[PDB]
């Protein structure tokens, strides 16, 4: 991925997370748990559904056309009819090949981006109370119970509440 | 002690390989197929009006081959021409056969209106044992084989004005006798002329006498021609022999009708897209079933499969 | 107290909706239209040399229809053929009419050089009341209707070598009399032959006698043919009747000339791109005005609008 | 956007900024103000103008072609002429649709990127003297008058001048 | 004191300019050309079986022009037709010449099987001084010029059934005498008829008498026609004069064979892609050498160069 | 570049680095040196080779087609044969132009991304022991000899070994 998160500084995915595409795993004093992040999951799904919406169920109507199979040798005109159809099929086959390759590259990059976005969002939320371990995990330098973890996942974490405790543990 | 908060993403045990700009094989959590590669094996009779030609080609249904009498005045969105179809009337050919078949198929109708031509002085309704209808010698239902009367073939000069608001399609022909004996026997003179004209067009045909290989014991041949008469114009037929006369005109329309060669059976189902292999679903944008299609169809491509990634890269364990 | 430094971007109160790979409706600060959907309603007479055919088709200007005498020896980049144009001379047709019209339009010139053919023994300059020029019976200006002299039509066998450095285009014809009486009246024998050949080509036509619906009281018809003579080759005309002779040759060139059917008026303006609707600007890469174009034109597409984003996403308030 | 700045951690755009695409808003002891960043604005405009330069005013010249309207029924040859033109128009309509969708997606991402670039550039400039509040705003932990703000916008801010003051305010 | 650790990337002193979506000129460390713009100037004789026509067109090798006797029964993947080629036998033309040349080139073989036709009552093996073979007057090797015997041309009515498992291609012709004197001299009657038919097709030709410009002192002309006979069908020839008879049939096949006009010499090398300029390598996806290609070839494009970046942006010093 | 590293916060490339595409330059107590990073170099090369693999040596076989040069004027049918070929060539010329422009834009962005990835990877490795100077260089606040520099380049740098020394030098 072009952002370096998925298959990057995040070592691997979680087969155990089945209610979301992105999420949090925590270990604190009350145990260890898992929770999916709905907003980032929805953001990736909406973009992929936007791709599907303009590729699926959008066929054009064609009716009377040219003949494309021939039982007799005819020469010039039949050569042109065959050449016209072979030309068209090759150009559409090229369109289809390029389309899928471009879309898949973009899909991998956009899902990698959503993972990086959630990581950056969480990092800025923690301010001076945590340090990036480099593998997608934050070392939080204060007691952070389940309500505290839930406040980070909900976006309501107030870093000033724990700042004095965290700075003391960080900078010994 | 503190806490650890880890950010991550899901993964699946059954990933799917897709292609990208940089990699021909990369595994994502899920994908969807963009190439339809199967048909249900039958042509659904909805929503397009299907006409199964059975043993009849469209041209044979047009001329009035005896096995095609049930097709008189029928209409269609798609005429399905079977590969088993065969002719069983007087031996004939059509110069530019493909164009007549195309324009009739595109018109989508075999509506025929009889007209009373003044064939004064000749014998009408010639028949042949090569064209049996009801155990008797007969002929193309829409054509009139004119021959001599009392060993006289007086020159024909007949008009038929188009006072309608639509175009008329006239089907007529020229008989090529196998021998000069047959030419005398049928038309009472050594050589015929046929001139079919309007204010916009003229067609002149001379018969070509000679032996052709026999079909149903007939060494002669008929050549089929057509003429379109615009409203306010007039059809003028001027002949001194060998004329295979029309019995009227076909309505010629414009629309979405066409013809398809197929051996697939007709089924009672609904499908927008028809191929000679049968109907195919049209949810996917591409297909590799058949380059011949009718209706709202995916575009034909050479690839048998194209997987569109619908999930992130799969990174298990 | 410190300070706060905020990073940001602009926004506008009047955004524009565009499409992306992931969203069919997303608002950006600004966009530009890539599909030209309008014309000024007139064909600008610069920079292409326009020739307004008015009441004359290109073929009628070629043959010399009386209302087309002002078009003699004219040249054009684009010949504009009006839908009101009508023929007003002897009734004629052109087998492969579309090809003759195409090759003359592509040549871009009606320059005609008279040549003195040796029509020994026949009457020249036949006329008809169906082709009035100056209140008198006349004929196509570039064609020579040959008939009998003293009830004799001696066989014609005339050559015209091409000693020029360019190709010659010869326009000639065959007269189809309405009756055998007319055939005798005009050519003093029952059937004509016409053979027009060079060292590279041969064309042989037999007249077809028969009544056609009358146009300006004429039941006969002329069929128009053409022959190209390369430098160093020779035109050979060999006929025993019914020959509509050429009076010379047209120069045939290669270049950027063409023909367009249009009813739009000609205006005094400048525009590189011409459509039958009129001239269109060519700043945009695509257009949905008309699939028929001439000049430096945007490409025709089915879409009526395609907005190219020229600014960031608009996120107001 | 794939970088998460525009319509991302930056809540909304500034309708009040009319002399640039990107810029700075500050509040200090001398008041609050606004200033556009010319270099990032120019970078985004140059790329969009590069797109326009190869799409606008680049039409090809065509002259004599095939007929495309017909008054009479002809059959085989007319079928082919119509099929050739319909094939061409569909392929060019596809080209135009895909082109605009790809370009617009890239334009949104490149303008999002330029916003992220300016944010990262400013962040690194401030070193240990400021903290990212997470909404595109920096809390600067020292007195920073108009000349001090102007030095940040000009790229001449010397973090060592204020480091002792900032570290003292940051780590109480 | 500490340490400084700097992250960076390489650069080169000789960068390459490429185009992007946003910039027409941007320098990268390296690029590769995607448009092949050169040929080696010769057509490699591997891996495609090349047949150098030398002085012979394919049609002249088909009919049996004397300078083309070495081409009898030859086969080819690609027939190379030289622009210097010229005919040197009886003057002829082929209606739809391009189609006969195309179907024979696509068939890829000149295998010819002699058949014994029963030309009872006529003189065979007519020759002409316009077609010299071995210092003697001769004729097309695959054609049989039939003329009168004892001033009698009895009507011909000959059959040749196709009892093989493949299609037969028959080449025959019609002689157009220059004068009515020649018509009597050769065929002992004033007008000929020719009817060539099978159970599926019929072809009827009437000779057209008239003077054509002389080629090798011959004012007459032959017109070449062809007929394909399916297995189980029969060829029927029915003529009363002017028949240029076939001596047998050509095998007609389906495959990858074709024909190309070129003056490039044949070389002893290997190359999948052939152009009239010579063979070109096919490693690149596009080429601007020639729109005419044969084999595994890059696609023709208008651009003379397209540089694909293969390295990062070059930022020196 | 869309990530802002190459031709961005990295001022220029190193003509003196000839064994890799990305790498490290250091100055410490034992001198100053250079070393290429193999993994990031390989990552960029593999992606470019993936592009080349589907563009080079992948031509289709065509045999008997239509005629494309004509010595005589013929009219309607020749007009169509010429129009069919001109239509095909224009569409393939468009395909080739768009392909190269898209690929080159992506190649520049992916090489810029790999540079940014290596920078971010090194930054997270140093934890609180170094500061980003903003030009792709890290100021390391402890004695870091050649073995110490080599541990950073190898990914085995243990930040806890030097943390006390670094924090003392950083926060005076
Ligand atoms: C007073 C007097 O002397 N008057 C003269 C007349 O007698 C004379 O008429 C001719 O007389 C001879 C007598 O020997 C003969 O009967 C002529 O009739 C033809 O005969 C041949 C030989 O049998 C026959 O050929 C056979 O045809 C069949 C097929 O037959 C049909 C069919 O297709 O079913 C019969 C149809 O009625 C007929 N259609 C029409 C509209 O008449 C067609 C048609 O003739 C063919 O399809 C055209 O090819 O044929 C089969 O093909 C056998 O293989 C074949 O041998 C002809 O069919 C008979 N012709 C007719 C019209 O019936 C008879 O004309 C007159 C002229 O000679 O002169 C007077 O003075
Ligand atoms: C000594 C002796 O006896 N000599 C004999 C000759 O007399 C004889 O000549 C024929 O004589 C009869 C006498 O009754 C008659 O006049 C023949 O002339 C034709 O007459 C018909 C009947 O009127 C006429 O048909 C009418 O044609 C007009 C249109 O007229 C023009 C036109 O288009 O304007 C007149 C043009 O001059 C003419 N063009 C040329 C080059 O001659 C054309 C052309 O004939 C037609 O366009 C061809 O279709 O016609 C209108 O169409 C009316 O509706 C129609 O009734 C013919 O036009 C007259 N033909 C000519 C050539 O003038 C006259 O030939 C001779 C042969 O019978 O035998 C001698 O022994
Ligand atoms: C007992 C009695 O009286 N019987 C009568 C016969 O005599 C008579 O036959 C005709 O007799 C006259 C006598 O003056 C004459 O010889 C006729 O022969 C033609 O003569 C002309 C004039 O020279 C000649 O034209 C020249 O042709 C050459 C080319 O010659 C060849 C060639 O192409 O090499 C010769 C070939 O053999 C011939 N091919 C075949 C299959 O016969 C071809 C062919 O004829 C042409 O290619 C067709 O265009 O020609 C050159 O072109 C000169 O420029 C040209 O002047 C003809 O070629 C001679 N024709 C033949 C067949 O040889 C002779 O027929 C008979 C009929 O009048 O009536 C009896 O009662
Ligand atoms: C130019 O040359 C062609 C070719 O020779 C001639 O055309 C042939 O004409 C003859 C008649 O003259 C045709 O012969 C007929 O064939 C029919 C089909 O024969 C097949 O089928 C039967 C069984 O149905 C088999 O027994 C036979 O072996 C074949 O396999 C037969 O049904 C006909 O028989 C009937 O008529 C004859 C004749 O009166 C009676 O004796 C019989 O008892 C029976 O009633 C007949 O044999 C032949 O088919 C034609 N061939 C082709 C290819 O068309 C042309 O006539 C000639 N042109 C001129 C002007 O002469
Ligand atoms: C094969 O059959 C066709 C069709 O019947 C014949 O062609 C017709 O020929 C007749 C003459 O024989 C033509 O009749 C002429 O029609 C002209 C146009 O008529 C219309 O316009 C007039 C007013 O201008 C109306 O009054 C009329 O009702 C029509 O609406 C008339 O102008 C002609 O009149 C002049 O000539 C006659 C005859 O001499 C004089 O009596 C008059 O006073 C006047 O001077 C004339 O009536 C008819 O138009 C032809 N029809 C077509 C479709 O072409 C062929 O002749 C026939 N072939 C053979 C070989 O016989
Ligand atoms: C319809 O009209 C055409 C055109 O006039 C006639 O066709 C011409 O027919 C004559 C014969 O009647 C042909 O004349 C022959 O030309 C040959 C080529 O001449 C060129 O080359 C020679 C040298 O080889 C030069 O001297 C000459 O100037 C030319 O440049 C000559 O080789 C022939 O000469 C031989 O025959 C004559 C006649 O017997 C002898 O006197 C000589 O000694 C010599 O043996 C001859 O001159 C002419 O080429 C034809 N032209 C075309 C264009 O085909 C048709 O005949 C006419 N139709 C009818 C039915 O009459
Ligand atoms: C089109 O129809 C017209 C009229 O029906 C045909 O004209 C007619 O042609 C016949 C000949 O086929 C003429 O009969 C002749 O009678 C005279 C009597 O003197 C005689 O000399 C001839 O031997 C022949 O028997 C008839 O008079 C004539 N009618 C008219 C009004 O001219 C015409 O032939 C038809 N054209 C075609 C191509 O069929
Ligand atoms: C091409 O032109 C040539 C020459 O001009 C034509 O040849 C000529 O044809 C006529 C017949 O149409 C011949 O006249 C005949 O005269 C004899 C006298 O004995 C007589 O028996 C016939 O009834 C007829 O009147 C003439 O002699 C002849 N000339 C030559 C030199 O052969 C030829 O017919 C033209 N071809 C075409 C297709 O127009
Ligand atoms: C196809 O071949 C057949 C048979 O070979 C041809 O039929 C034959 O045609 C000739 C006329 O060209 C007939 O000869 C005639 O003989 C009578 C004797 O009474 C006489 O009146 C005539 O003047 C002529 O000499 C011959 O009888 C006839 N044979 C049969 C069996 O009918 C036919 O002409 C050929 N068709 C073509 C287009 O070549
Ligand atoms: C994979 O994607 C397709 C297309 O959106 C969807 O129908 C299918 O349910 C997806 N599979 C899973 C397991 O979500
Ligand atoms: C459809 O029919 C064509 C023509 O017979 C055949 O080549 C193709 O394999 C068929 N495809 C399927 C999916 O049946
Ligand atoms: C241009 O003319 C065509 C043909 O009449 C018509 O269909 C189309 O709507 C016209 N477009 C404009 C913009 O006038
Ligand atoms: C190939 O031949 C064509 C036709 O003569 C010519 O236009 C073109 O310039 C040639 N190209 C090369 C590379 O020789």
């Amino acid at each position: 991925g072009i952002f370096g998160a998925i298959a990057g500084f995040i070592e691997n995915g979680w087969e155990g997370m089945v209610d979301g595409w992105y999420g949090f795993r925590h270990q604190n004093s009350e145990g260890r748990g898992q929770a999916a992040d709905l907003k980032s999951t929805q953001a990736a799904i909406d973009q992929i559904n936007g791709k599907l919406n303009r590729l699926i169920g959008k066929t054009n109507e064609k009716f009377h056309q040219i003949e494309k199979e021939f039982s007799e040798v005819e020469g010039r005109i039949q050569d042109l009819e065959k050449y016209v159809e072979d030309t068209k099929i090759d150009l559409w086959s090229y369109n289809a090949e390029l389309l899928v390759a471009l879309e898949n590259q973009h899909t991998i990059d956009l899902t990698d981006s959503e993972m990086n976005k959630l990581f950056e969002k969480t990092k800025k939320q923690l301010r001076e109370n945590a340090e990036d371990m480099g593998n997608g995990c934050f070392k939080i330098y204060h007691k952070c119970d389940n309500a505290c973890i839930g406040s980070i996942r909900n976006g309501t974490y107030d870093h000033n509440v724990y700042r004095d405790e965290a700075l003391n543990n960080r900078f010994q | 002690p503190g806490a650890t908060l880890c950010l991550g993403h899901h993964a699946v045990p059954n990933g799917t390989i897709v292609k990208t700009i940089t990699n021909d094989r990369i595994e994502v959590t899920n994908a969807t197929e963009l190439v339809q590669n199967s048909s249900i094996g039958e042509i659904c009779d909805s929503p397009h009006q299907i006409l199964d030609g059975e043993n009849c080609t469209l041209i044979d249904a047009l001329l009035g081959d005896p096995q095609c009498d049930g097709f008189q005045n029928k209409k269609w969105d798609l005429f399905v021409e079977r590969n088993k179809a065969y002719s069983n009337c007087y031996p004939y050919d059509v110069p530019d056969y493909a164009s007549l078949r195309s324009l009739v198929a595109s018109s989508g109708t075999l509506e025929f209106n009889n007209e009373s031509f003044n064939w004064a002085g000749v014998t009408q309704n010639g028949t042949s044992s090569s064209c049996i209808r009801g155990s008797k010698s007969s002929f193309f239902s829409r054509l009139n084989w004119l021959t001599h009367l009392n060993s006289k073939y007086p020159a024909l000069n007949v008009t038929m004005p188009n006072n309608e608001q639509f175009d008329k399609l006239y089907i007529w022909g020229v008989h090529h006798p196998g021998t000069d004996k047959d030419q005398i026997s049928l038309y009472a003179q050594s050589s015929g002329r046929i001139t079919v004209s309007t204010k916009r067009s003229q067609q002149a045909v001379i018969p070509n006498i000679g032996s052709r290989p026999r079909i149903r014991d007939i060494p002669s041949r008929i050549s089929i021609y057509w003429t379109i008469v615009k409203p306010g114009d007039i059809l003028l037929i001027n002949s001194t022999g060998n004329l295979i006369a029309p019995r009227g005109y076909f309505k010629i329309r414009s629309g979405k009708s066409s013809i398809m060669r197929s051996d697939a059976p007709i089924g009672k189902c609904k499908s927008e897209c028809i191929t000679p292999n049968g109907s195919i679903p049209n949810d996917k944008p591409f297909q590799n079933v058949n380059r011949i299609t009718y209706g709202a169809c995916p575009r034909y491509v050479k690839q048998s499969t194209l997987k569109l990634a619908t999930g992130m890269r799969n990174v298990p364990e």
